[PDB]
């Protein structure tokens, strides 16, 4: 949602255009067994302890 | 001077800034491609096909 | 008790966050000069960066 507030407000918007679901990135998905397929190859992300 | 100074910078960057020197027309072409991939990246939802930028661009593609 | 366990979900959350800060500079940057109703929340937010 893009809102533009009127210059020297009381704050109110001239126009707000709502862009329907803009695509940003493809986030990887986890297998039913908990591995990811990065490039055609099964991969595990090890838990870290800090 | 802004025009002259700005002219010298760009003309210099184009000329000596690459390890393989490229003619000026080559540089402008490349940037033109980056621009289309920008709009077309999210515009297409995946990203433009290798031949996609070809039709948007004038040349043999 | 001072040793915490991460795992894939948390790491990806941090990584996706980084995409959002580096697109942020862009969003402000475009909203810097923007014409009113021409641009929309698409021409600004990119994909490759996020």
């Amino acid at each position: 949602r893009l809102v533009i507030y009127e210059r020297e407000a009381p704050e109110g918007t001239v126009k707000d255009i709502k862009e329907q679901e803009v695509y940003m990135g493809e986030i990887p998905l986890m297998t039913d067994n908990g591995t990811f397929v990065i490039n055609g190859t099964e991969r595990v992300i090890v838990s870290q302890l800090h | 001077a802004t025009w002259w100074i700005r002219q010298a910078i760009t003309r210099s960057i184009a000329d000596q800034a690459r390890t393989i020197r490229i003619p000026v027309h080559m540089i402008e072409t490349i940037n033109k491609l980056n621009r289309i991939s920008r709009q077309m990246l999210q515009e297409m939802g995946r990203e433009p096909t290798p031949e996609e930028l070809a039709e948007r661009m004038l040349m043999p593609e | 008790g001072n040793r915490r366990i991460r795992s894939v979900g948390e790491m990806a959350e941090n990584q996706f966050r980084v995409g959002l800060v580096r697109v942020e500079r862009a969003v402000k940057e475009r909203l810097s000069l923007g014409d009113l109703d021409t641009l929309m929340p698409q021409d600004m937010i990119n994909a490759k960066p996020i």
